[PDB]
């Protein structure tokens, strides 16, 4: 019956995308890490004259 | 917590008609809250004491006599 | 049948092409980086009034509000500054499990397995809260839903669905299919064109709001997923499961690349957040506590204080100043 | 739509006793907190008195206490002032305006049409000067309304507020805060000003839009009201 | 002379030293400390939730308050023997006495309340806080009550000479009426009946409890017994006590010595172990309940 | 301290606080049930004699006091999910049919779902009710055949009440953890017209015991 065949036909669309090297994504996480870790409190925390809690 | 302390009448007696002068000396005791009523207790040079009755007909007697004592020789 | 053989061959070639990607870990990668020490977060501000226990609650964009749900059938909005109350919603049924603060401050939505989205209007001029619109198009309870804008939204639910509502005309715009089991977690993208969602077929899908379709999918897992949320960035995502390990996805590289796990943690995963900068990863356990990740080398950093009760849900401010936990004790906590 | 309209005004012989009512339809009135405003013949406007939800806070201007007294009858949608040895300079005429308080509310949102009385016949001070302003339409123009005291709370928000009065109506809420428009008002007005010192500017004047403005300030009771400033076309 | 050597007459007797006794005191002001900490504690970690038992526990924990007044103007004194004074002794056995009352009527409050919630259950007022303050307050207006009638003629005293200085009753001309009437009212009005209220009240919880057929019915009898057995046998030794003295010296009891100081180490003694009842009264209740077992572990375990 | 917007704020906090309570004093007083079984069970038949999307709910009361009881027939997936949510039930009813047994092992499945409900994780202190049902049909249908087809060493004689007495025993050997929920039972039939007393008496023996667990310290 033609449902498994589209089914079938429809199920390898994931496979075109482009691929990426681990080690690259690894490197853009840690610089977006450290680039923003200046600004949230959670671990640098600001004094507490500018805690609103 | 001072409930625990208590106070007593501090004589047990049986005593009158002991002879004035050979009973030996004595400490005065008052009426208080111990004791509304009066009470008196005399000493022994035989170590042991000899309490007295406050009231009998013997006492009103007594008191010059003895007091003579303490206010001579 | 060709066809199955033609199925697992293809995810045989999923297999060899996804192997060939990795060339280093991001353990060595990140193992040069400095540790982020000791992160001790204190309870400062307890929110009280509910009666039963709290199942799920969403911050807002001005992170001052927040919204909550309860069994005793009451959505609160609290003000989280003052411990002051602005409204006391009462729903129809009492088997609410989830909620959600629009963006803009103007409408809050619930659900439950009452199998209907309601969505209530805050600014009337009648003065009271009073329901706008009832989407009655799935056919099972409702898990989570999220806010695109004030006229769109989108809602997971048990039936393996989830669909995009345009809120004027109550219509379903465009349905999502391809999960095998009930739809648990749901979490939007920084950009909304995409959003992700787990399901308890071990198994995480990336979505396209628009587009009506797949663009990866995601296994990890060997057990139920309970939590999902997106890395900041937008280029990534954590989930929670019930075999105690929380994992971390990569979407350019459609390939796993961290797990954060100890001997000593068995129980399940119920909620998962990032920070703002997305170094630190809280995932709130059942055993009446919450663990703190550092995102990039594993390691546990801290652990906040635990609740007495299991712990429903977890979130954390858009300008990452407090992280705001519910539990079943009927209280909420504000953490920082 | 919302209403709210009031009655028991007519004439009254001094030292005498009138009561009026407020009635209110068309929204929740137990969730909101009700005010009393009055206006002399030719002068501004002046607060008389204040009722709470649930009638647990009532307040009233150093002119009134005494003599008047606010009760309300959630029930039946129904306000009262009954007021009790009253004076000539005691007629104003009496609008009947509602409030409420809670993170991002717009207090004074709505205003009475208002009825007539007649008689037989240390706090904040606003200074608004300049109370005639020549101007045309299409022309940009502005208005400055000063504090004695600065409004600048702790908690960063000052609390003034500006009213418009079209001849021959209520008065109507522009600017709540000093900074947020007020619902269904045009986007050509703006406010701005630090904590004593304030300004409303209007981009591009209408002829729609001419009357007096009045600018009231409710950082602590009582509240008080500028002299307002007319419009001229 | 014409008499004899020897007589009896019991001018010294076994008596309690001081400091033994206000060290035994400050033991047990130790454990009240340590225990109202600890209940407060769990009660404010969960004040929204609070039923009008807890109220009833809590009103019990200011005696923490009042036994370190008391200690302070008992140890104040024996520090500087000379900053006695007429007027501070009242405020001594004042507070003693509230200490020791409020206990009993509070848990009279809570046996009400346990019958109130058993038998009256479908209803919704005995789970409200109001109904707690109000039977707190009745039992704060009555343990006042009965201290303000017991510190009326208390003064200070002229023990005989170099051993005066000492606090004791100064009711006067009919002081020993007076000392007999303070006893007869706290034991009519501590013991006795408060006794055949919390024997009647459990009584009828026990009632309504039969018929209910749970596994609880061990639960409710066990804990019944032993508060109402606990609460006999640690206020029983200080009456029965009294009331042999009361016979001592109302000549019933054949005097003698060797029973006088008998008695008075025991009303002593019996003294010390109702302060320790009374201190430890909050956490009996709080531990055999099971929400405040299960808060215990938290704490325990830190 | 405070501005006059606060104080308003504030005083409107205390009101919604004070509705909540209210509120919730008065939901401490609508029993909730929940209804389970293999099937129907003829379980409707009490709210027909006593004729008072989503989920079914039904409602009535007697005797100054509010019951509302839930079916989980309505689940969409796995119970796992569905029954974690009625943790606040104050009693459970569990239904079985006795002439139910010969239909052309089904008792083997009912033991296995009366345990795992029983002894499930949620139901921690949930007391457990049992009406069985079709008691005048069991009564003569036994003659035929006893319950031998599916359980061995059978014991008694052919009497129905020992044989009733052995299956009561059968389910409630099945609470392992005994030591922390209670159980009743009572029989039933279409034409009874006496199940809410029961319910009853089984509600009130959970309210007494939750009022001494939660308020009494006990």
């Amino acid at each position: 019956i033609a449902q498994a065949r589209k089914l079938v036909e429809q199920l390898k669309m994931e496979a075109n995308i482009d691929r990426i090297k681990v080690s690259k994504a690894a490197a853009d996480l840690m610089a977006y890490c450290e680039a923003h870790a200046k600004e949230d409190p959670l671990l640098t925390p600001v004094p507490a004259s500018e805690n609103p809690f | 917590a001072s409930v625990a302390t208590e106070l007593r009448c501090q004589c047990l007696q049986t005593l009158q008609g002991i002879h004035p002068k050979c009973i030996q000396s004595v400490n005065v005791k008052s009426p208080g809250p111990h004791c509304a009523q009066t009470e008196v207790i005399a000493t022994l040079k035989n170590g042991r004491k000899a309490c007295l009755n406050p009231a009998s007909p013997i006492v009103k007697k007594i008191i010059e006599k003895m007091l003579n004592s303490d206010k001579s020789n | 049948d060709q066809l199955r053989q033609e199925a697992e061959q293809l995810k045989n070639q999923i297999r060899d092409a996804r192997k060939a990607c990795a060339d280093a870990t991001l353990s060595q990668i990140t193992n040069n980086i400095d540790p982020v020490g000791r992160i001790q977060m204190r309870t400062r501000r307890t929110l009280r009034g509910h009666l039963a226990k709290i199942y799920a609650m969403h911050w807002g964009t001005d992170s001052r509000l927040l919204v909550s749900a309860s069994q005793d059938g009451k959505l609160i909005i609290w003000d989280s500054y003052t411990t002051n109350k602005v409204h006391a919603i009462p729903l129809r049924s009492s088997w609410v499990m989830t909620c959600a603060y629009a963006p803009s401050g103007n409408y809050v939505a619930c659900g439950g397995l009452d199998n209907i989205c309601s969505i209530y209007n805050l600014k009337t001029r009648e003065g009271n809260v009073r329901v706008s619109r009832e989407l009655a198009g799935h056919t099972g309870y409702l898990s989570c839903c999220r806010f695109l804008d004030d006229n769109q939204i989108v809602t997971s639910s048990g039936d393996t669905t989830c669909a995009l509502w345009d809120i004027e005309t109550g219509q379903q715009t465009t349905t999502f299919t391809g999960h095998t089991g009930d739809v648990m977690s749901l979490s939007l993208a920084p950009d909304t064109r995409l959003f992700v969602s787990g399901a308890c077929d071990a198994s995480a899908k990336l979505w396209d709001v628009r587009e009506g379709m797949c663009r990866q999918t995601f296994t990890g897992h060997e057990s139920d997923i309970n939590a999902i949320c997106f890395f900041p960035n937008g280029n990534a995502f954590a989930t929670g499961s019930d075999d105690a390990t929380c994992r971390l996805f990569d979407l350019r590289a459609d390939q796993e690349l961290m797990t954060y796990s100890h001997d000593n943690i068995i129980c399940g995963i119920t909620s998962v957040s990032f920070s703002k900068s997305g170094r630190l990863l809280l995932a709130g356990y059942d055993d009446f506590n919450c663990n703190v990740w550092d995102a990039l080398k594993a390691d546990r950093a801290g652990v906040l204080a635990g609740h007495d009760n299991r712990v429903s849900c977890l979130g954390v401010t858009d300008d990452g100043m407090a992280v705001a936990t519910g539990s079943w004790d009927s209280f909420l906590k504000i953490w920082n | 739509d919302v209403q709210l309209v009031e009655s028991g005004g007519g004439l009254v012989q001094p030292g005498g006793s009138r009561k009026l009512s407020c009635s209110a339809s068309g929204f929740a009135f137990s969730s909101f907190g009700m005010h009393w405003v009055r206006q002399a013949p030719e002068k501004g406007l002046e607060w008389v008195a204040y009722i709470s939800s649930g009638s647990g806070t009532i307040y009233y201007a150093d002119t009134v206490k005494g003599r008047f007294t606010i009760s309300r009858d959630d029930p039946k949608n129904t306000l009262f002032l009954q007021m009790t040895s009253l004076r000539s300079e005691d007629t104003a005429m009496y609008y009947c305006v509602r409030s409420i308080y809670y993170y991002g509310s717009s207090p004074f949102d709505f205003w009475g049409q208002g009825t007539t009385l007649t008689v037989s016949s240390s706090d904040i001070v606003m200074t608004q000067a300049t109370s005639s302003v020549p101007v045309t339409p299409g022309e940009s123009v502005s208005i400055s309304c000063r504090s004695s005291k600065s409004l600048l709370h702790s908690n960063g928000n000052t609390y003034l507020y500006w009213f418009l009065q079209r001849p021959g109506q209520s008065p109507q809420l522009l600017i709540y805060r000093m900074s947020n428009l007020a619902s269904g008002v045009p986007d050509r007005f703006s406010g701005s000003g630090s904590g004593t010192a304030f300004t409303l500017t209007i981009s591009r004047l209408e002829a729609e839009d001419v009357g007096v403005y009045y600018c009231m300030q409710h950082l602590e009771y009582p509240l008080t009201f500028g002299a307002g400033t007319k419009l001229e076309l | 002379c014409n008499f004899s050597l020897e007589v009896s007459v019991c001018e010294m007797t076994t008596v309690v030293p001081y400091t033994w006794n206000v060290g035994i005191l400050s033991l047990i002001f130790l454990i009240n400390v340590l225990g109202n900490g600890l209940v407060t504690y769990i009660f404010c970690k969960h004040r929204s939730r609070a039923g009008a038992i807890d109220i009833l526990l809590l009103g019990i924990c200011l005696n923490s308050l009042c036994l370190s007044i008391s200690l302070l103007a008992e140890v104040l004194m024996f520090l500087f023997p000379n900053i006695i004074s007429t007027g501070l002794c009242r405020l001594e056995i004042f507070f003693y006495y509230l200490y020791v009352y409020l206990d009993i009527f509070s848990v009279v409050c809570v046996s009400l309340v346990r019958y109130l919630l058993v038998a009256y259950s479908t209803r919704s007022w005995p789970k409200k806080q109001s109904l707690g303050w109000v039977l707190t307050s009745a039992a704060w207006l009555i343990a006042l009550v009965l201290s303000g009638d017991a510190c009326r003629h208390r003064s200070r005293v002229v023990d005989p000479v170099s051993k005066q200085a000492m606090c004791y009753e100064n009711a006067g001309n009919m002081t020993a009426d007076w000392r007999l009437h303070v006893r007869t009212v706290s034991v009519t009005a501590g013991f006795l009946l408060p006794l055949a209220l919390l024997i009647l009240f459990y009584a009828l919880t026990w009632c309504v409890v039969r018929r209910t057929k749970l596994q609880a019915r061990r639960k409710v009898r066990g804990v019944i017994v032993a508060v109402v057995v606990l609460f006999f046998v640690f206020c029983f030794p200080y009456h029965v006590l009294n009331l042999l003295d009361t016979l001592l010296r109302r000549r019933w009891i054949r005097d003698s010595c060797y029973t006088r100081g008998l008695i008075n180490v025991g009303l002593a003694v019996t003294s010390l172990l109702q302060a320790l009842y009374s201190a430890v009264v909050p956490l009996i209740y709080s531990c055999l309940g099971s929400l405040f077992r299960q808060r215990m572990y938290g704490l325990f375990q830190s | 301290t405070l501005s006059a917007e606060d104080k308003a704020a504030v005083e409107r906090s205390k009101m919604i606080d004070r509705n909540l309570r209210e509120d919730g004093e008065k939901a401490a007083r609508e029993v909730k049930l929940l209804l389970l079984g293999a099937g129907e069970s003829g379980k409707s038949t009490i709210v027909k004699q006593m004729k008072i999307t989503g989920i079914v709910e039904t409602h009535f009361t007697f005797k100054d006091l509010h019951f509302k009881m839930f079916d989980v027939g309505g689940q969409r997936s796995e119970r796992k999910k569905w029954i974690h949510c009625f943790e606040g039930v104050t009693a459970i009813i569990f239904c079985v049919a006795l002439s139910d047994y010969d239909l052309v092992n089904r008792m083997h499945e009912s033991m296995k779902l009366f345990d795992s409900i029983c002894n499930n994780k949620w139901f921690t202190d949930t007391s457990i009710i049992l009406f069985l049902n079709k008691k005048d049909l069991f009564e003569e249908k036994i003659k035929k055949s006893p319950l031998t087809i599916c359980y061995p060493e059978y014991a008694g004689s052919n009497t129905y009440e020992e044989a009733a007495a052995y299956i009561q025993c059968q389910f409630e050997d099945l609470n392992k953890r005994k030591d922390t929920k209670e159980i009743y039972t009572h029989f039933t039939c279409a034409t009874d017209t006496k199940n809410v007393q029961f319910v009853f008496d089984a509600v009130t023996d959970v309210i007494i015991k939750n009022n001494l667990k939660d308020c009494g310290l006990f």
